[PDB]
């Protein structure tokens, strides 16, 4: 397993045994994305909420051809210690899936 | 299709069976949506803990950082061997197949696993607090990503 | 089935008190059970709730036992005897077509003084 | 005999009738009484009556009438929604709308006719239910905008008074739409 | 003429005859004769031959054919929901039935009236077959239960064995018989 991120904390992870790497740009960390996928191997890839916000738009035909790798979006280091209300994603997530985005 | 009485009593037969099949799959969709409802909730649930526990994580990590130095967490930083025991096991959900991670690296493998230095220890700790926390959260959704398709095939 | 007249001749002074709400009863929970029964096809017993169970379970035995009857010659004391039985299955507060003075007076007798002799 | 009423002799008498006041069965299943299909029913005679009524009814009576036929409709066109996801889930403006539907239903179109009292309806009865329906919604939706104790005006007082006017009597109608009246000011008005 | 039952003559025959063997072209298509319609044919005499069947054939042979018509009305119960959704979207305990049924359809209610040992059947063979259907209904029953998937259940090699049990000759079928009971015991108790 591997993850994108702030490199504070992908060498944290590197520590907890992901392959970690460090960026701060969307373009980068997509392109690693799309560089680790090609291969087979492992299929998790966790990315920072600051460079994917869309982690299958990225890679939507290779995801049309195969649904198996699992992508998970992330908080970031700064955006943890700031921190946020989690509903927003929820709220998203339910347009996204029943397309009705109303849930109270 | 020849127009005979037959053939009449046939083709109601058949609008018979269509409205009972429309009433069936109503159904479906009502108890599908009915653990939608409560997926969500787990999945809003878990994805809350995930926030601190990386933040508590990420606390720890900056502090073996500035106070013991980059050296000292180098020390071992430098030849971590990556997680490979990863399992890739699948698991039903109304007809259809989804995976569950799990990993089963041992915890002594890596180089010095005493805790001489508290900081750098409790970094680890706290960082494997977080990728124990993190399967609840990733099956969790796709499952619910699953049951949303499954709605959207019975609508 | 359908009787239109059927209101008139039931009630206090000719058959039993309880006649009408216990028939509503039993039609209402027959109608749920033998939906539950064909839903069971799809989804499994394990994603049911348990009153969907209870339901399904007492479909069973309505057909089993209360239209199963053979050559046996029935009197309608036996048979309303019989539909307390069966709705005893289900729990108490279901029963929304009924009286609470009813249920405490009919509701709880078990089925095993029957079960010897369908 | 059909059930649709593509019946010839249903078909004949539908050219030829100002008024169809259809029934349906399941209305009937739900005890519902009268059973009839607002959706499917109609009258031809409306326009004309309208003169002789607010000259001799009130003249605020075809407006509220036309009010009250909108929130019904209003309420139909979320029957949908309803079927996908719970009500409950549904928002606070539609979960206020679609208990004033059920309000207006079962305090407003409900008349038993076995019962010796909800056999009959006059004419100022019903002007003033649905006066004060009308008032007691648009107070409602004003103070789901107010934004104080907005799952608990479900639960106010005047919902026992709304549903009192169906077995007041005329003599005493007044004096009850009068009490009516001021506990929607006061509750309304004066509470938060 | 042109197969429509409602003609003058089959109704009028319809109304006095004690069994009614009614065909189907659809399966003399894909020539599955004898084509006899299951769902459209019936007898009256089932009743009063009972005491013949229980002296001269075997003392359970009704409940068989009891079992197996049960068996073939719960199979066409199922196809109502094969056709809504296929046949992959159901239980393994109705796809345990599905098969069950096209297996009897196959092997005990096809009979090929050219064949050299296939023309004549005996009551005894025909009482062995339906035994080995339902032993084997009984074993698979039980075995599903165990958390055994269907899909490796129909690739044992008894199911050849029952399939070809018609074409045995009379005299060498008590041994067949026999040996077979004894394969479906065996085969099933090591599956898992």
């Amino acid at each position: 397993m591997a993850v994108i991120a702030d490199p504070e904390t992908a060498q944290g992870f590197r520590l907890a045994g992901l392959e970690g790497y460090g960026a701060s740009s969307a373009e980068e960390a997509q392109s690693l994305l799309e560089t680790l996928v090609e291969r087979g191997g492992y299929a998790l890839v966790a990315v920072d909420e600051a460079l994917l916000p869309d982690p299958e738009r990225a890679v939507e035909r290779l995801m049309r051809g195969r649904d198996l790798p699992v992508l998970l979006p992330i908080a970031g280091l700064k955006e943890a210690f700031q921190g946020h209300d989690v509903e927003g994603y929820m709220r998203e997530l339910v347009r996204k899936t029943i397309g009705f985005d109303i849930k109270l | 299709v020849s127009p005979t009485r037959m053939n009449l009593l046939q083709r109601r037969g058949q609008l018979r069976l269509a409205q009972k099949g429309v009433d069936l799959l109503k159904k479906k969709r009502d108890a599908l949506v009915a653990e939608f409802f409560g997926l969500v909730r787990e999945a809003m649930e878990a994805r809350k803990a995930l926030d601190q526990a990386a933040k508590e994580a990420y606390a720890a990590l900056l502090l073996a950082q500035a106070f013991d130095g980059p050296e000292v967490v180098a020390g071992a930083a430098l030849g971590v061997p990556p997680l490979e025991g990863v399992e890739a096991e699948v698991e039903n959900v109304w007809g259809s197949k989804v995976p569950r991670l799990k990993a089963t690296f041992p915890d002594g493998a890596l180089l010095s696993p005493v805790g001489t230095p508290a900081y750098t220890l409790e970094a680890s700790r706290a960082f494997r607090r977080y990728a124990e926390a993190l399967i609840r959260v990733a099956n969790t959704e796709t499952r619910l990503k699953k049951i949303g398709e499954e709605i959207k095939k019975t609508t | 089935s359908l009787s239109r007249l059927m209101n008139n001749g039931v009630g206090k002074g000719k058959t039993r008190e309880d006649h009408k709400q216990v028939s509503d009863q039993l039609y209402s929970a027959y109608a749920n059970g033998v939906d539950i029964r064909k839903l069971v096809a799809i989804i499994g017993e394990d994603a049911l709730t348990e009153n969907d169970r209870r339901y399904l379970q007492f479909a069973d035995a309505f057909e089993r036992f209360f239209i199963n009857q053979g050559q046996q010659n029935r009197s309608i004391e036996e048979s309303l005897q019989i539909a307390w039985a069966l709705l005893s299955m289900l729990p108490q507060g279901e029963l929304k077509r009924i009286s609470k003075d009813h249920i405490g007076k009919y509701y709880g007798q078990k089925l095993e003084e029957i079960w010897g002799a369908p | 005999p059909g059930g649709d009423m593509s019946e010839p002799v249903t078909q004949s008498t539908l050219r030829i009738v100002g008024a169809f006041w259809r029934l349906d069965a399941s209305l009937a299943f739900r005890r519902h009484f009268p059973a009839i299909n607002w959706n499917g029913s109609y009258s031809l005679f409306t326009s004309a009556l309208d003169p002789w009524y607010r000259e001799n009814v009130a003249e605020d009576y075809p407006e509220l009438r036309d009010a009250i036929s909108e929130l019904l409709q209003r309420e139909a066109g979320l029957q949908e929604i309803v079927q996908l996801v719970g009500p409950d889930a549904l928002q606070d403006a539609e979960r206020l709308v679609i208990e004033v539907g059920r309000i207006i239903r079962e305090d407003f179109l409900q008349q038993n006719a076995y019962h010796e009292v909800d056999a009959y309806c006059s004419m100022k009865k019903a002007y003033g239910i649905m006066k004060m329906i009308l008032a007691f919604y648009k107070e409602a939706e004003a103070a789901i905008k107010r934004g104080v104790s907005i799952d608990e005006i479900l639960q106010l007082p005047v919902l026992e008074r709304i549903g009192r006017a169906r077995y007041v009597s005329e003599e005493e109608f007044p004096a009850y739409f009068e009490e009516a009246m001021k506990e929607i000011q006061g509750a309304f008005k004066a509470l938060a």
